[PDB]
RNA sequence: UCUCGCCCGAAGCGUUUACUUUGAAAAAAUUAGAGUGUUCAAAGCAGGCCCGAGCCGCCUGGAUACCGCAGCUAGGAAUAA
RNA sequence: GUUAUUCCCAUGACCCGCCGGGCAGCUUCCGGGAAACCAAAGUCUUUGGGUUCCGGGGGGAGUAUGGUUGCAAAGCUGAAAC
């Protein structure tokens, strides 16, 4: 099923077969991104751009509408978070339940989900090494969690 | 024996959204038609932002599960 | 750039110059160029005209064909007139080719790339649906593929013309097909 | 997970031929699954099938003739020099001029007898009778 | 099974099923020997000629057989169109 | 076990027939490896001294 | 590239393997197998024919094979890296 | 198709569905099983999806002895003679 829960359901989301938009969304790719700019100038995540796009302004997947990607879009002209945002999530919670554990050193089932979330951070760092776009000095022990909210 | 290659469209509205041979997705865009100035609003309806016009400046859309709701007198239909 | 460029496509060039002569064509073709074009028969006498199109161009010829394939036509026979554009059709790297001091290969300048996007091209005005490489019962290849409903009696002709057409660009059989486009 | 997807098809071709139905899905394609399939429609043992179109990687519909009792893969895909297939021919397929083996060869996917025509080999895909 | 001497040792052919092509055993003995009766031309009676089916066993446990028939009626086409 | 074309089968295949000819198990017609595999224990006690000399005469 | 003497040599002189088939390379002995009536057989590499001496005698045999893995060369570019 | 706010307006409450994943059930000759039984204990002599832990006649026995941990009670690893 999953990694570190054993549920199996299966809860995606497909894109359909057919190509980029037909009649409506006048709507170039210079113009998508130069509203692209101004979210994440606003300071929203590339999970959350992908969603104020896609409800508010009629906007579908990127890839058709621009012939590119979103994070490849934001690159362009340096809109870096640096640290990447599956990174950026687990730690955001494994400050959290570290802080939890803080005023509660008896909540052991928060101690085993902390397990879990320090799983996955180390096969993440280990995945983002082999990209490169993680450099190799690179670590992860308790403040370098703290400071990077 | 049993077709598989020309299904039934009964059939396969029925099956789930990725279990079907074509694959395309259940939701659809909405055109919200507020009578607040002028505007149309196209606005997906699994929706997760509450789909604040920029016009009238007040809500057309819930944030649900499944998919959104509208408020009060607003009328859509699909763009195809 | 070797070029001279031969008797129909001249009949071709010139026409698309005597469309920007103060018709509805006229900043716009200033501003659209020409690669090649070909002569082809399908069905027997009745021939089909196609013309070949610059990559980057193909906007121009794809967001304005409609009144443009209405145009051409009146200056070419009221015959069929198709849209592709010019693809470079690169080989991969076997071992013995050489290791040429190249560089990768792009995916849309390879084989399984290109050819799949020419009935892309020939079929502009509906977009397709689905394809089917339906296995007959032996080494050869049906191509059934599925096609738009809503401008249906449009590519309703074209579909006898498509099918000769996609033969001598490519090497394939096909059959364009119209069900229902299903959401 | 999915891994050796060759295995994932020739569970469905048999689970559908021992409830003896008519026609089967096997939801992902390869290259590999397009030309064993090839060599079995050549031989005439499975009849017609029909590939869907899928933009991400397609499904494969197969009618049946009813002719198979069993359509195996070897698994790790041992290795195969020549003289030793007729060790996999005692082996494998049931009588002596019954059934083939396919085989990853320099020049393609061939088939059991074809291979020693061709006098190269190469490694198994897997067995059908 | 003939040899390169063209030889028939070979005792009978087993009737092999309608819908399953598999092999009826001798003492498979839930086989069946189905046979519909053909019909004239606008006059509705009898030809003095008809169709045979054989179907198999473990398709005639399964309920599988009724499918079978009606749809080989169809293969012949005397039951639509 | 051996491919048709095989020349070490039809050096060794041949050779072995013609030691069969020349002890006269077989026949000098049916020059095929399988029909060393129908021969039988028979002959060879037929081959033996005393049995020809029980074929050719004063054995008793 | 015709720097060398329209085709050829040669010269710039290649991201690798894995795998596959050829090609080399090996010691015999032993084993499979050829050939030979050692009287047959286990063996062994023996012998076969003419010349009544008489021709300062003829002919063939003492093979073939598998020799793991590894290294080498030349063909094959499917699958897996 | 009812019914609760006030009645369009939303959700409640049942009613007949179809989808997903879930604990379970009924029946079946799919076949499997030594059998009880099993929709997985099936797709197995028609034997090769990937992968970890393990049993090899009963006794002696998780015993003697070693190391190793435990404050201790004990744990992990583990014979042999006969
Ligand atoms: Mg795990
Ligand atoms: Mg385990």
């Amino acid at each position: 099923g999953r990694m570190h829960a054993p549920g199996k359901g299966l809860s995606q989301s497909a894109l359909p077969y057919r190509r980029s938009v037909p009649t409506w969304l006048k709507l170039t790719s210079d113009d998508v991104k130069e509203q692209i700019y101004k979210l994440a100038k606003k300071g929203l995540t590339p999970s959350q751009i992908g969603v104020i796009l896609r409800d508010s302004h009629g906007v579908a997947q990127v890839r058709f509408v621009t012939g590119n990607k979103i994070l490849r879009i934001l690159k362009s002209k340096g809109l870096a978070p640096d640290l990447p945002e599956d990174l950026y999530h687990l730690i955001k919670k494994a400050v959290a339940v570290r802080k939890h554990l803080e005023r509660n050193r008896k909540d052991k089932d928060a101690k085993f989900r902390l397990i879990l979330i320090e799983s996955r951070i180390h096969r993440l760092a280990r995945y983002y090494k082999t990209k490169r776009v993680l450099p190799p000095n690179w670590k992860y022990e308790s403040s370098t969690a703290s400071a990077l909210v | 024996a049993k077709d598989l290659l020309h299904p039934s469209p009964e059939e396969e509205k029925r099956k789930h959204k990725k279990k079907r041979l074509v694959q395309s997705p259940n939701s659809y865009f909405m055109d919200v038609k507020c009578p607040g100035c002028y505007k149309i609003t196209t606005v997906f309806s699994h929706a997760q932002t509450v789909v604040l016009c920029v016009g009238c400046s007040t809500v057309l859309c819930q944030p649900t599960g499944g998919k959104a709701r509208l408020t009060e007198g607003c009328s859509f239909r699909r763009k195809q | 750039n070797g070029e001279k460029p031969d008797e129909f496509e001249s009949g071709i060039s010139q026409a698309l110059l005597e469309l920007e002569m103060n018709s509805d064509l006229k900043a716009q073709l200033r501003e659209l160029n020409i690669t090649a074009a070909k002569e082809i028969e399908v069905g027997g006498g009745r021939k089909a005209i196609i013309i070949f199109v610059p990559v980057p161009q193909l906007k121009s010829f794809q967001k304005i064909q409609v009144r443009l394939v209405r145009e051409l036509e009146k200056k070419f026979s009221g015959k069929h007139v198709v849209f592709i554009a010019q693809r470079r059709i690169l080989p991969k790297p076997t071992r013995k080719s050489r290791t040429k001091n190249k560089q990768k290969r792009p995916r849309s300048r390879t084989l399984t790339a290109v050819h799949d996007a020419i009935l892309e091209d020939l079929v502009f005005p509906s977009e397709i649906v689905g394809k089917r490489i339906r296995v007959k019962l032996d080494g050869s290849r049906l191509i059934k593929v599925h096609l738009d409903k809503a401008q249906q009696n449009n590519v309703e002709h074209k579909v006898e013309t498509f099918s000769g057409v996609y033969k001598k660009l490519t090497g394939k059989d096909v059959n364009f097909e119209f069900p229902e486009f299903q959401l | 997970v999915r891994m050796n997807v060759l295995a994932d098809a020739l569970k469905s071709i048999n689970n559908a031929e021992k409830r003896g139905k008519r026609q089967v899905l096997i939801r992902p394609c390869s290259k590999v699954i397009v030309r064993f399939l090839t060599v079995m429609m050549k031989h005439g043992y499975i009849g017609e099938f029909e590939i869907i179109d899928d933009h991400r990687a397609g499904k494969i519909v197969v009618n049946l003739t009813g002719r198979l009792n069993k359509c195996g893969v070897i698994s790790p895909r041992f290795d195969v020099q020549l003289k030793d297939l007729e060790k996999w021919q005692n082996n494998l397929l049931p009588s002596r001029q019954f059934g083939f083996i396919v085989l990853t060869t320099s020049a393609g996917i061939m088939d059991h007898e074809e291979a020693r025509r061709k006098h190269t080999g190469g490694k198994i895909l897997g067995f059908f009778f | 099974m003939q040899n390169d001497a063209g030889e028939f040792v070979d005792l009978y052919v087993p009737r092999k099923c309608s819908a399953s092509n598999r092999i009826i055993g001798a003492k498979d003995h839930a086989s069946i020997q189905m046979n519909v009766a053909e019909v004239d031309k606008v006059t509705g009676r009898f030809n003095g000629q008809f169709k045979t089916y054989a179907i198999c066993g473990a398709i005639r446990r399964m309920g599988e057989s009724d499918d079978s028939i009606l749809r080989l009626a169809k293969a012949d086409g005397i039951v639509s169109k | 076990t051996l491919d048709e074309k095989d020349p070490r089968r039809l050096f060794e295949g041949n050779a072995l027939l013609r030691r069969l000819v020349r002890i006269g198990v077989l026949d000098e017609g049916k020059m095929k490896l399988d029909y060393i595999l129908g021969l039988k224990i028979e002959d060879f006690l037929e081959r033996r001294l005393q049995t020809q000399v029980f074929k050719l005469g004063l054995a008793k």
